[PDB]
RNA sequence: ACCUCGGAGCAGAACCCAACCUCCGAGCAGUACAUGCUAAGACUUCACCAGUCAAAGCGAACCUCAAUUGAUCCA
């Protein structure tokens, strides 16, 4: 098939990939009381130490 | 607690809020659950697992525990390898 | 002389009722003996409480109880039914809402 | 009646883990499971800690 | 302004037409009248209103919240962990442009102090400054930094570009005469030598790895050619440019300031330096 | 200037010249290297597998066969990392991409495996 | 006479609901030794503390009972 779109059709081909949805998270809250201190990580985006203004 | 010293009149902090608890620069005390270590034998490991854990205060907690220590505590501390030093910012709240 | 008797209310009963979205883990009902069974998308936890096991839109319905034959209280139960006798029991569904994926293009190789 | 014991690992050791056991039966060896070897290994037990 | 035109026509200001910003003074609410008192706030006579309710986290004779819990150490050993000040490569591209930090210069603590990049506190245990790879992308400058602290990003971000890291170490006595040289030098005391590390920390300076400021100039080429090899980037000689001599310079250990050497007293009234020429002193500063 | 004990002409006096400390596989002149801040970034390491003089004719082999999914219509090894917020270590994660397939290359499943024999069990069928 | 925990009625149908109110009980036993490790999402005894349930995952095979219990410090 890729001697099929690249050979006899002329163009590149399209490569797909089955994507499954976000996983749903509630709303954060301010103070998740008597959840593990895991829960600060599930709200985060990256995993990578981050300085603010300095 | 004691709102002004004999000798400095200043605020003291409560030592047994230091020795059991983790003030996290924004606001959030972590704490450990009790009884994580006692009667293993006669819990079952979904139990176990819920009491190794490192618990998130409550808001009224967290407000009684800042009354009890001081603007010492409540400070960023930048140490060098810091386990917990990721949880100290708050990211992506929508309030 | 009645000591005891002092124990306060479980709190159980149906958490998600008919309609109501539901993500995937919620509890729907806490029962103490088989209220509800559980149905499509609904498991069951050692407290036979009923969770949900996709998300969507609980549902309970009226189905045909026919127990695992290696459960021989049920079982010795049917057995002794008449012949058009058919036992029914209440079940609770999660009909899904969301497709599990989709395709997307990733690339023009 | 009963006995919690602790159970020492023959390999992979410093690991143990309690069990209960009769008070009259014999010396427990098991097929537990070393994390640090990863694998079921034989457990004996060597000491009870307390007869419940 | 219409707002000075103003001005003129109306009457001079005096001490008779001052006001205070409103919103500035609340009220003082005292316990006269009607509303402010009465009961006065304290409500029923119970043990409120007599002045005498228990101490903060005593929750009326159950165990209280902040003893029902395991003591867990979390701030064991809170006061002896050293601490370091971050200095990103954003800050410190920002601090360069705005010429605030000379990069014609060698760039120590005392740089990063006078020009109010970076405010370390020597009590409060900072041990100083750690680079900090934020910015590592858009970090466009030849520099020569002294920092107590680096991780290899940062080391790359500035060996790239041309630059030099070496990672210095500094007592607290030693940080602290660094950061405010001028309060010592009004201090009368001789420039003291700096101490070497702990064991903790050094096998942290004298690796090459890391850019130590004990370790051999004879691993560092390697170094920084397995980091120019790891992030994709030909790893620019400094011999060649006309900075090298600059880029070049550091001060040996036992050695806090640049050009001066332990021992000396700084004379700053009439601009002297006093020397010591004992032999026992000698022996002892220039250990 | 200043030089104590603990100088480093004496600590380590093999290598006393100030030229000691700065004196000095993959080409980075032949790789093509493009960002895209798509959070975190994401280098694009392309480099044309065929002409490709740095890696040996056997291992282009290997490699053209083994990671085929990734040669583009040119005949373009492309290859990504979003795995990071700074390119340097987007960059780093793509070569050392690039030097685990050469070292790899010069020296779910059982589904397929299952609708492959029963696709033979029907080729069972000559003329 | 009692003091803690659970079941039933009171309290008929989501939840909750007292009494020196009416009746039963509990303070274990048995089996297994992956009764391993982790982890989305939830319930919750009207607070807190404690309690419960749990998909996916890694690693392996190919728990019953309702209650069946005890914080911190100290050893
Ligand atoms: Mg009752
Ligand atoms: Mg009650
Ligand atoms: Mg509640």
């Amino acid at each position: 098939v890729t001697y099929i779109f690249h050979q006899l059709l002329d163009m590149r081909e399209p490569v797909f990939e089955f994507v499954r949805p976000p996983p749903y998270h509630p709303k954060q809250k301010r103070f998740p009381h008597r959840q593990p201190l895991r829960y600060l990580d599930r709200y985060r985006d990256s995993h990578e130490p981050t300085y603010g203004i300095y | 607690l004691t709102y002004f010293s004999a000798r400095k009149g200043k605020r003291k902090t409560v030592k047994a809020v230091i020795d059991r608890f983790l003030r996290l620069h924004c606001g959030l005390w972590v704490r450990r659950k009790a009884g994580y270590k006692k009667k293993l034998w006669k819990k079952t490991p979904a139990r176990k697992k819920r009491l190794r854990e490192f618990v998130f205060c409550n808001k009224t907690q967290s407000k009684l525990l800042d009354k009890m220590t001081t603007s010492f505590w409540k400070r960023r501390n930048w140490y060098v390898d810091d386990p917990y030093q990721k949880y100290h910012d708050r990211t992506n709240l929508k309030v | 002389k009645n000591l005891g008797g002092k124990s306060s209310g479980r709190r159980q009963g149906i958490k998600k009722m008919e309609g109501h979205y539901v993500h995937a883990g919620n509890i729907i009902a806490t029962q103490r003996h088989f209220r509800w069974h559980p149905g499509a998308h609904v498991g069951v936890g050692k407290n036979k409480c009923l969770y949900a096991l996709e998300e969507g839109i609980v549902r309970y319905t009226k189905e045909v109880y026919v127990p695992h034959p290696r459960n021989t209280e049920a079982v010795d139960l049917i057995t002794r039914l008449p012949k058009g006798a058919v036992l029914y029991k209440t079940f609770v569904h999660v009909v899904p809402a969301k497709p599990e994926g989709t395709f997307k293009l990733v690339a023009m190789l | 009646k009963n006995i919690l014991v602790r159970m020492v690992s023959e390999a992979g050791t410093g690991f143990c883990f309690n069990t209960k056991r009769n008070r009259l039966r014999e010396k427990l060896t098991l097929l537990h499971y070393d994390p640090v070897v990863k694998q079921r290994v034989l457990f004996v037990e060597k000491k009870k800690i307390r007869s419940l | 302004a219409r707002a000075l035109d103003l001005l003129r026509g109306l009457p001079r200001v005096s001490l008779a037409n001052l006001k205070p910003n409103p919103g500035s003074k609340k009220p003082e609410r005292r316990p006269r009248g009607r509303r402010r008192g009465r009961k006065c706030g304290r409500g029923h006579k119970g043990e409120r209103q007599r002045g005498t309710r228990p101490r903060l986290g005593f929750e009326g004779g159950q165990t209280p919240f902040y003893i029902r819990i395991p003591k867990y150490g979390f701030n064991e050993g809170h006061s002896f962990r050293r601490q370091y000040k971050p200095l990103s490569l954003n800050r410190l591209q920002y601090l360069i442009d705005l010429g605030r930090v000379d990069p014609s210069q060698p760039i120590d603590l005392t740089q990063l102090v006078n020009g109010r990049g970076v405010t370390i506190q020597p009590l409060k245990r900072d041990y100083g400054v750690q680079l900090v790879e934020e910015g590592a992308d858009t970090f466009t400058a030849k520099v020569n930094i002294e920092v107590q602290l680096a991780s290899e990003l940062a080391i790359a971000a500035i060996e790239k570009n041309g630059g030099v890291v070496t990672t210095a170490f500094y007592d607290p006595r030693s940080l602290d005469i660094v950061c405010k040289p001028v309060p010592f030098f009004l201090r009368g005391q001789p420039i003291p030598k700096r101490m070497l590390p702990p064991e903790e920390l050094v096998p942290y300076y004298t690796d090459a790895k890391n850019r130590g400021y004990l370790a051999d100039p004879a691993k560092f080429p390697e170094a920084r050619l397995e980091l120019a090899r790891k992030y994709g980037y030909i790893l620019p000689d400094i011999t060649k440019d006309e900075l090298f001599k600059m880029l070049c310079t550091r001060k040996d250990p036992r050695q806090i300031f640049f050009g001066l050497a332990p021992g000396w007293v700084v004379n700053m009234a009439d601009k002297k330096i006093l020397k010591p020429t004992d032999e026992n002193l000698l022996k002892y500063y220039t250990s | 200037e200043f030089k104590s004990i603990y100088s480093l002409d004496k600590l380590y006096p093999e290598s006393q010249g100030s030229d000691t400390a700065w004196r000095v596989d993959i080409p980075l002149d032949r790789l093509t290297i493009s960002y895209c801040r798509s959070v975190n970034s994401k280098a694009e390491v392309r480099f044309h597998l065929a002409t490709a003089e740095w890696i040996a004719e056997p291992v282009r082999q290997k490699i053209a066969i083994t990671h085929k999914n990734k040669i583009n219509r040119l005949g373009e090894l492309i290859l990504t990392s979003e795995s990071s917020r700074y390119q340097f270590r987007n960059l780093a994660d793509c070569l050392q991409k690039i030097r685990d397939m050469i070292t790899e290359a010069s020296q779910k499943l059982h589904r397929i495996r299952i609708e492959n024999m029963n696709r033979e069990r029907l080729r069972q069928k000559r003329i």
